[PDB]
RNA sequence: CUUAUGACCUGGGCUACACACGUGCUACAAUGGACAGAACAAAGGGCAGCGAAACCGCGAGGUUAAGCCAAUCCCACAAAUCUGUUCUCAGUUCGGAUCGCAGUCUGCAACUCGACUGCGUGAAGCUGGAAUCGCUAGUAAUCGCGGAUCAGCAUGCCGCG
């Protein structure tokens, strides 16, 4: 939460913009649940590590400002 | 009355307009100063034009009939959007990262 | 009165051109507005209806009628014979007087207002409305009200289909 | 009208806060109206002139 | 065991939650609350540090930056207190819990999982059963203020008046 821009790790960026540049289709892997979502990754799918398993999730239009860690619940319950 | 809601009539106007949904003490006082209607009045015996020139300013700020629904729409957006924060809101667990071992009887 | 003049002058001609009626007195006409109070009595306090009666005689222009329960049902502990709910019908100049108050002051004074329901119809040109607050016209002495049960509003017209009543109530002044 | 059992009915004009008129009857004699059907924004056609309204989904960290 | 109970790396967990126990903090109010004014301490810390004044910003803070390796300079405007105005005994101008919105700082990074600010919303709670504890005077009870740990984080601890 700071006005010098939201914070991501660069390598996953480079692959995902070349991905949406040439061929939008298939899924992208990550171990980093830390990157802030940018509003130009609408429609894709990301396999995010929860600490134990890679989980796919779909990014919609309203998915702005969050991080990808909001959707891989690390801990379960009843 | 003022914006739908009535006002306790025998008190000071600065205390009295905080009973409406959307302004607290600090926000009420500065719009009341811009209104310029004394700010140390009993609302029981003020006059009608000083009663009415605040209607236009509370129209351009926002109150219960809009804040209630926008916070509702935003919070159900957070509900069905699939967030961890949304599912915590759904399950009644605390949201601001507080520990659920010993407390949060305010919820659940 | 004003509404009667406008209905005579412009409302009925506009719709009779619009539905192309051969006889001009086939025009749909609003017949009765009835206001029905219902109290969840069930022998809890006798004074609830004994307050709503003179509240409604202030809301309307005349005294209502205490409705009679038809049959007993113990699912509310409702014994047949002890009174529940009130009713009053309005017609004449009185109905236009009440609809005047409604459109002019009442619905704009509701705590929150969106448009009236699109399809509260019967299917045969009658309409029913449900309001939650007694604050209809502001010169009810609002400090004397204790209970918060609002009112039931039933307008009955000579409309045979829903569409004619739907269209006529627009130029009556119901928002949708 | 059974006389006595009905309250008195008489002419009772309307003064909205905006000053609009209406030739009205009531059991009272006079009503002050804070908001009329010509200024309450839903009956202003559709938000004609009473509005502080709008909603976007804005995603802007470019400052 | 060296073809892992040894290393490396990322992410998660150590912060979960139907309940219970303990230790603390804060309240339930007019010996009060809000607003204005007037004061009065000790003891420590500061160089990959303290960072003045001034300006910007409502505020967290931001900007250029003075001085100080310190009985010089900085941290650093102590609070309780007193005087006056108001509130007029209520779930309240009490109480602020939890939430939504917008931000500040730090750090590669604040989601699990930090603290702070301006907002709006405003919880329960109107002195607490059986019980049970500390305390022989600068003590108890209250009032703030430092330090360590330290990128940022203290209601805990240590010490000060």
């Amino acid at each position: 939460s700071l006005k010098k821009g939201p914070f991501v790790d660069g390598h996953l960026m480079t692959k995902i913009e070349k991905l949406n540049e040439t061929d939008k289709k298939q899924v992208v892997k990550t171990w980093s649940r830390r990157s802030t979502i940018f509003p130009q990754f609408i429609g894709h799918t990301i396999a995010v590590y929860d600490g134990r398993k890679h989980v796919p999730v779909f990014i919609s239009e309203d998915m702005v400002g969050h991080k990808l860690g909001e959707f891989a619940p690390t801990r379960t319950y009843k | 009355r003022i914006a739908g809601v009535d006002i306790p009539r025998d008190k000071r106007v600065v205390i009295s307009l905080t009973y409406i949904f959307g302004i607290g003490r600090t926000t009420a006082q500065q719009v009341l100063k811009e209104a310029g209607v004394s700010e140390d009045t009993r609302v029981r015996d003020l006059t009608e034009e000083e009663l009415g020139k605040i209607r236009d300013i509370i129209d351009k700020l926002k109150v219960e009939g809009d804040l209630r629904r926008e916070v509702s729409l935003n919070i159900k957006r957070l509900i069905e959007i699939g967030s961890y924060r949304g599912i915590r809101h759904r399950r009644g667990l605390p949201v601001r990262g507080q520990n659920s071992k010993n407390n949060a009887r305010t919820r659940k | 009165n004003r509404l009667k003049e406008k209905y005579n002058k412009e409302i009925a001609p506009a719709l009779m051109t619009k539905f192309n009626y051969d006889s001009v007195m086939q025009v749909p006409k609003i017949e009765k507005i009835v206001i029905n109070m219902g109290v969840g009595d069930a022998v809890q306090n006798a004074k609830a209806i004994d307050s709503a009666v003179e509240e409604l005689t202030f809301i309307a222009g005349q005294k209502p009628v205490v409705t009679r329960a038809k049959k007993s049902i113990a699912g509310f502990r409702l014994r047949e014979g002890m009174p529940i709910g009130a009713k009053v019908t309005l017609r004449g100049e009185r109905m236009y007087d009440f609809l005047d108050k409604l459109i002019s002051v009442s619905l704009p004074r509701v705590r929150d207002f969106r448009g009236v329901s699109k399809k509260s119809f019967d299917g045969r040109g009658n309409y029913t409305l449900g309001i939650k607050e007694q604050l209809i016209f502001p010169e009810i002495d609002y400090d004397k009200v204790t209970k918060v049960r609002g009112m039931d509003i039933v307008i009955v017209t000579t409309a045979n289909t829903d569409e004619e009543a739907r269209e006529l109530l627009t130029q009556v002044g119901m928002p949708f | 009208m059974k006389a006595g059992i009905h309250p008195n009915f008489k002419k009772a004009t309307v003064k909205c806060a905006c000053g609009n008129e209406f030739e009205t009857g009531s059991v009272k004699e006079e009503v002050r109206v804070e908001i009329c059907s010509e200024c309450h924004p839903f009956y202003t056609g559709r938000q004609k002139f009473a509005s502080a309204d709008g909603r976007v989904d804005r995603f802007n960290k470019k400052y």
